[PDB]
Parts: C-alpha cells; structure tokens; sequence
C-alpha cells in the first residue's frame, strides 16, 4: 500500500525499464540507486507524507523498498 | 540500537557515552547551544598550507570532548598508541567508557571505499571479542550505523595502515568518562548549568582570528554567525553557470570540485545543527522547560538548511543556492527567538 | 625585464617594492633565508570543522619574507583593509616609503584570463604610478606574467571593492613602508651574511612542531628531514594512479583524483619556490666571496629538476611519474643537505 508507492517512486528511477525491483531489492549496497535517486525519494517522502530529519536517513532505513516502506508508515505514526 | 548522529564520532562518543549512562545527545550535545561561522583565508604570508578560501558553520562550540570530559569529571584523550600496547588499551579503556579508533575508509568494507583511503580517516568504537575472536565495531555515522565484525588481525592491520596518508597509526581517543555516584545523580543538573551558560556564550557573540600555517582562520559566534555565513557564500555563486558548462578545464573542474565539497561540509554541518537543536529539545522537554519557549522549532527550521543545503550540492544551481540562503536565514531567526525565550527560563 | 618575478605572485610584488629602497630581495632577504620544512594537516582534537582534509605540502620560505623584510630594514609589513575614498591616498602614502601589495580576484585581471572564477584564492600585483592617460600602472610579480599592466582609476577602485567578496580583499592592502634609514642601509649586506647563518643553524637544529587549530593538526618538521619525511608521506597518495586511471569516476572519485592532483600542485609551486631561493642563496654566496670556498653544488638546479618531475605528474597521475618525483625530491634533500654543511663551515 505505502509498499506500492514506494515500488511506483522508484522504478522510473533504476538502471532500467526491466531492472527487477521487489520488496526485498537492494537499492544503494548494490549501487543500483546513488544520492541523486535518495535526493528523489527524500522530496517524495517531504511532499507527500512526514519529512525526515537526519537520524531517518540510513542505509537500514532506505536499502529496500519495504524498509523505505516501514520508515514512511513509523514516521507518518 | 546501535546510537547514532551525522558526525561519525559524535555517533560514536554517544555509544560510548551510553555505557556509562550518559545520553550524549541531550545532556551533552543538546546542553551546547552554538552557532559560529568559521572561514580559512589569506593572512600573513608564508602560509603553505592554505590552499583555497573556506567557510563552514559548527553547531559544536567547544566540542563534545570538553564538555563531556568536565560533566563527567573524566577525560577524553588523543593518543597514537603503539601497536605492542593497542588491545591492551581497548580491554583497559573498556571499564570506565570505550575508545574511538580510527581507520582508512579502505579498512571498512561497509563503507565500499577499498579503491581510496577517503578524504579523512574514519572512526569505529571496538565493542568486545564475540565468542568466535572477531571483535565487534560499533559504527557511528548514521548512513551506515550499525555493528560489523572485524578479525584481530584485520583490526591490527586497520590501525596501522602502509602507506598512512591520514596518520591513523595508532590513533585513538580514550574516553575514561565513568561518572561517580554522586555525579550521576546530578546530570540532568549539571545539563541545566551548561545549557544556560552556552545561551550566555551565543548571546555574547564573541569573534576571533588567529594565523596558522593553513591560512588566517576567523571565526564569529552567536545571532549573527549565520547572517554573515549566508553574506560570504554569495561569493560562490560563480559556481552556478561555472557547474553548467560541459567542457571544463583540469583547473576549472578542480574550482568546481572544491566548490561543491564546500557545500557537501556545510551540509554535514547543517545536519548536525539539526541534530543538536533536536538534542536541545529533548533536554528542555525532560527539564519540564517546554513552557516558556512555545512550540519554536529550531530544529525544523535547522533540518530544512540541511535539505536545502544536500539540493544544493546534489544540483549547483542559482534557485538552489538562494533556497539555501532563505532556509539559513529562517534558521538563524528561529535560533535567537528560541534562545532568549529560553534563557528567560534558565 | 624592467619588472622582477617569482613562482609566487606576492614574492615577485615584494621584489620590485624592495628595489624601490634599494633592498635585493632574492639575493639579501629569500637567498639570506635558507630552510627547508615538510608541512602536514591532519586530524587532531574534534571539532575541527575547517578540515576538510589531510594535506600534505613542503615550503623553502621558513619565517617568510614579510618577517625578514622587515626586520632587516627597520620597517613594516602590515595588511589593513581601507575604505574606498581612502585607497588611493593610501597607495601615494605607502609608495612614499617602499609600495603596496594590492589584493584583488584573478577575475579583475584581465591579462590572467580568469573571467569565470574568483579562483582558490586571491591575488596582489603592485600599484606602481600612472601612465600618462592617468591609467595605474600595475606589476604583476608573477614570472608566468610577469610585467605591467594598466587599469583605469575606475577599474582599479572596482577591483579593489568586488562585490561579492568570497576572498576578503575589499580594500585590503599589504604596506611595504620598508624603506631603510642611511645608516641601515649600509648594514645589509652585514644583516644578510647574519640571516644566512642563522637559517642554516634552524636548518641543522631540525626542530618539529605540531599545533591544533580549527583546520586541523599542523604538523612541521625542520631541517635535513624534511624531504625524507614528505617523501614517505606523500607515498599515501599513490592510490590516486590507479584511480585516475580509471574512464567511470563518481562525482565522488573524480573528487578524490581533482583535490589530490591539486595537492601536487601545490607542492610543485614550492618546488618553484625552492628553485628560486636556492638562486637567491647562490647569489648571497657568490657577492659574499665565498663561492670558490663552498664549492661547485647546485640546489638550485636539483629543485628546478623536482619542479619539472613534479609537473610531469600533475599532468599525468602515473605510478613512474610518482616515483620520478620522489626519486627527484631526494636528491634535491641530498644536495640541500651538502650544500648547507659545505657553506656554514665558510660562514
């Protein structure tokens, strides 16, 4: 639900059109995304549900689209 | 949870910090009200180690290390150790805080820097053997907060690196910070005098110079400290269509390199005030203070510097760069309202 | 030339303004100053929030010619910024007793070609009377540019005053009122033998230093040592070969590679400036008499060779280039070192 924004925010932001992307993928360990792409889901997030403040950014927090997914929904309380 | 802040060894003294009952965060970081502009320019020549003009902001004042050393009434000491007496000064320092040791970034594969040593060395608090030998490190720097394993021998190796560009060699900073009985008891009193006092040292707004080999450092603190930072970066607006041309020179690419680096440190910088200023409202908040300030939010108007500032180095533009002037100047007026509302209290 | 220079601008500035007053500047103040120092910026006590970096460069200017400058002339070397309806009154009062370095951005100089950058830092060229359409005349003290230039009454006060100002130069302005006294004068070449030997003795007394600032740990080293210890340092930087080598670099690599090429650059420029003061000493020797005593060594000629390895490398980031480097600055160390023993011992 946030899990399918969050899918929706970041494929047209991959490598490309047929870049696999599941909940579980790995976005910035892998070097598939780099910080232009979290500058994109940081202003996402800051538009369209609770800014983060720094502590929220962290690889933990970000690596895959359900831990993008679970820090949006523990953060929008 | 492995603690955690936008400096790698802020994030780590807060680690070390919680062993021995410290929140370094609030009662420390948080008890530091500061705002000062820094610049490195052209002083009295010879100066061979003053490569460009500089300028950044700290939210530190004097640092986590004075002042975690005299709330404690311990110390927090640099050494470069030898490497017969390194372990040694790991399990030692263990009982009355723990140890920053530093390594290249290339001796950290989470970091996924093996191709360079980076631009400074990075830091890690060793955390205990595991049963199986391997030590545990405790990382501090928020990106990559967590705990990595690491054998005794890597951890050797990583302490003395061949070559040493960053002089790691041994380094460490102990921190021996295990507060009496009677002093724990009285943190959040001890909190209360430093969190005052800083609010008197912004208010002060004291300036300095000094001339180093590295160039003429100045320095300005208090309300105007971010008002003169945002009137020295306008000289750097030459970035912008400088950035957007395609063909650049070797000395024009390197102008643009130490250009977006600037704002990559200010940015850092900014994180950290938003850091701190959330540490100062968790501090109010315990000291039942909340009352008198409102619902002024410094750290909000902090945290949007740091957004403004990472647009900004991410994308060197002209809208970008006003966007961070106008967030640093909302900033700088939230922090004077907050600070004399606050010290009315205090 | 009617204008003298120097591999730095402010050096070649200085060396016209000592002439005025009859000061030989290379030869009785940079050449009378012998010294030799491995200079380091590294991390020290947090926070530091000016390091950005650890760098590593050398110097040959010891206590600088601002120092010797002045105290061997009895006069002063002393930065101001004045107000603009005060500058030129300022330049016609200095010139009276020595000149002026003026500041301004590489922008405001149209013979540098630097029309889109202020540059890393600013720089000084010398007002030096008008010409006869009123235009200043202006030295440029740098060899690369070595000359002078005219700039209108109008631009000159524009460069004086930029707006914005990222360098701080508004109005700043170096005084040179270092014109000696008759009876001075007649003792310079007496106070330059006395310099010599006095750098020489700091030179072989070898003293380090290490301060902490907000920019970091400074970290110096003196002496015979000096080149042996920058070498070994600068070995830390060998993983830029491999990396500038590499066709896909990160904003961040790309980063890495541009800030370490520009640490080598830097170094090369006081190479330069080694090159250039062991001339000097070479000419202080030669009119003291003492050539034919001290001998035929050449610490000139060896840093001119570690100048031109260290370009080699700027242009190239290649291991060889490295290695050509390091293998030139030692013999540099081993020549300096010669030299310095075989010339004391004359003194």
């Amino acid at each position: 639900s946030l899990l399918v924004d969050v899918l929706e925010l970041l494929r047209p932001l991959l490598p490309s059109a047929d870049t696999e992307l599941t909940p579980d993928t790995e976005l910035f360990s892998s070097q598939l995304l780099d910080s232009l792409a979290l500058e994109e889901i940081q202003a996402a997030i800051e538009s369209r549900w609770v800014p983060l403040p720094p502590e929220e950014l962290t690889l933990a927090n970000f690596n895959t689209p359900a831990a993008i997914a679970e820090t949006i929904a523990r953060t929008s309380t | 949870q492995t603690l955690h802040a936008p400096h790698s060894e802020v994030g780590c003294a807060a680690n070390v910090a919680r062993r021995v009952g410290v929140d370094l965060a609030r009662q420390v970081i948080g008890a530091h009200w500061a705002s000062r502009m820094l610049v490195r320019e052209v002083g009295t020549f010879p100066q061979p180690l003053l490569d460009r003009t500089q300028v950044t902001f700290s939210a530190q004042g004097e640092g986590w290390p004075a002042l975690l050393a005299r709330m404690t009434g311990g110390e927090v000491t640099s050494r470069h150790v030898p490497r017969e007496e390194l372990l040694s000064t790991l399990h030692a320092d263990r009982a009355e805080g723990g140890t920053l040791l530093f390594m290249e970034d290339r001796a950290c594969p989470w970091l996924d820097s093996a191709h360079s040593p980076g631009m400074l060395p990075h830091v890690v608090v060793p955390d205990g053997v595991a049963p199986d030998g391997s030590w545990q490190l405790i990382e501090g720097h928020s990106w990559w907060r967590g705990r990595y394993a690491m054998s005794e021998q890597d951890l050797l190796a990583a302490s003395y690196p061949d070559p040493d560009p960053h002089h790691v060699a041994g380094r460490v900073l102990s921190l021996r910070i295990r507060p009496s009985a009677e002093r724990a008891a009285q943190l959040d009193t001890l909190a209360r005098q430093e969190l005052a006092a800083g609010l008197r040292t912004y208010l002060a707004a004291e300036c300095g110079e000094t001339e180093t080999p590295a160039g003429r450092i100045v320095w300005a603190n208090g309300p105007q400290s971010v008002p003169l930072l945002v009137e020295r970066l306008r000289g750097w607006d030459y970035l912008c269509p400088l950035a957007a041309r395609n063909d650049l020179s070797t000395e024009h690419a390197r102008d643009v390199a130490l250009g977006r680096y600037l704002f990559l440190a200010l940015t850092d910088e900014l994180a950290f005030a938003a850091y701190a200023r959330a540490g100062t409202l968790r501090l109010v908040e315990g000291l039942g203070l909340a009352g008198a300030v409102g619902g002024l939010r410094p750290d909000e108007a902090w945290r949007l510097a740091w957004r403004s500032g990472q647009k900004l180095y991410r994308r060197l533009d002209r809208q970008n760069l006003s966007a961070l002037f106008s967030a640093l100047e909302k900033a700088a007026e939230v922090d004077v309202e907050y600070a004399r509302r606050l010290l009315k209290e205090l």
